[PDB]
């Protein structure tokens, strides 16, 4: 080949479009259960 | 009064747990199973944060429960091992009325209500001080003197 | 080396000014809460001024 190889970093831009929604997807559910958790932390906190 | 049960240790009584409106309370620093069966099999609720196991009281065969009050005014409180005076926020008894082992014992006031379980308390010389789960209008509360064993 | 060392200076010099003023400033917020008897410290200011 003519070419070099690839990377993990080298795949199509569509399959790195799934790959942002879909670890997004997860992410913001993380992010918002976490936000839920440190709210209900802050609060149980303001009642000591 | 009478909606005391006594919390069994493999060899002594390490506490009491109280019947308060629907529930029973019992401090989670006290080891041991209540007395009563028909309470040693109920599921209990336990937090760290305010040192309580509490557990729907079986009302149906229960209905001997504790009225209780969020009102704290200041003045004299009957603990059933004296007299105890609640001042600013905090409950006040003389440091021989108490010791380990009456835990779980209820404050109750001139009406006959309950205010607070007692946790424990510091010796400040003349008199010591309680810690005691509380209620306001709304969730319990728990209040700890500095120093504060637990009973 | 002159510019550098005496530029990087003087910003560590502020820079522990900002924190300084900040030690001030909080301790001239909190000093009335520690000398009132009962000293209810609202939540806000327990968890802004590290108190």
């Amino acid at each position: 080949a003519s070419h070099t190889t690839l990377g993990v970093q080298d795949i199509s831009v569509t399959a790195m479009s799934w790959v942002q929604k879909i670890t997004g997807g997860v992410g913001l559910v993380v992010a918002v259960a976490a936000l839920i958790l440190i709210v209900v932390l802050c609060v149980s906190f303001s009642r000591h | 009064n009478d909606c005391i049960f006594e919390v069994k240790h493999e060899g002594k009584v390490t506490g009491y747990a109280c019947l308060v409106g629907d529930k029973v309370m019992k401090p989670a620093h006290v080891k041991g199973t209540i007395d009563n069966a028909d309470l040693a099999k109920l599921a209990f609720k336990r937090s760290s944060k305010y040192d309580l196991e509490c557990a729907q009281i079986p009302v149906h065969m229960k209905s001997d429960a504790s009225k209780f009050t969020h009102e704290k005014p200041e003045g004299y409180y009957n603990w059933h091992h004296g007299a105890v005076q609640y001042s600013g926020g905090r409950f006040t008894i003389p440091t021989g009325a108490g010791k380990p082992g009456d835990s779980g014992r209820p404050i109750f006031d001139n009406k006959g209500r309950v205010v607070a379980i007692v946790l424990g308390g510091a010796n400040e010389g003349a008199r010591t001080a309680l810690s005691v789960v509380t209620w306001n209008k709304d969730i319990v509360t728990k209040i700890t003197p500095e120093g504060a064993e637990e009973w | 080396v002159v510019v550098v060392s005496v530029a990087s200076f003087v910003l560590l010099s502020m820079v522990g000014v900002a924190v300084g003023m900040c030690m001030c400033a909080r301790r001239r917020c909190i000093t009335p809460y520690e000398l009132t008897p009962g000293a209810t410290v609202p939540f806000l200011l327990s968890l802004i001024c590290c108190i």
